[PDB]
């Protein structure tokens, strides 16, 4: 029964080892996930969360018909 | 003896021979701020898929 049907106690344990590794990963991904959240949209320094401005190309740098501007 | 100009002669555009020197910061303004940093390296996937509940991929 052992040979024929049964998973091996080798087999069973490392396959328990990856899976408490990829998520052990996942975990600590998704701790970072939360923490890096938190810090980008209190600082707003980084690429999520880029609201937008008006944009530069719109200004006229030509002279105008009045010196004062 | 000065002649009066046509029609037009007046409105081009010229130079003038001047000796100031050219307003380097004519608005009076200040340093700009410091841009955001930009996107750099190759695009590698995402690890262990979504990462989204159980979801494996």
């Amino acid at each position: 029964i052992a040979r024929t049907f049964f998973d091996a106690p080798e087999k069973n344990y490392e396959r328990t080892m990856a899976i408490l590794q990829i998520e052990s990963e996942k975990a600590e991904l998704r701790l970072k996930e939360l923490e890096v959240r938190r810090l980008m949209r209190a600082k707003g320094d980084g690429p999520w969360f880029q609201y937008p401005t008006i944009d530069k190309a719109l200004i006229d740098h030509s002279p105008k018909a009045t010196p004062d501007n | 003896g000065w002649v009066r100009p046509d029609l037009g002669e007046l409105s081009k555009v010229t130079k003038v021979k001047t000796d100031r020197p050219l307003p380097e910061n004519p608005y009076h303004s200040r340093a700009r701020p410091e841009p955001n940093p930009e996107v750099e390296g190759d695009l590698k996937p995402a690890r262990h898929g979504s990462r989204l509940f159980f979801w494996t991929m």
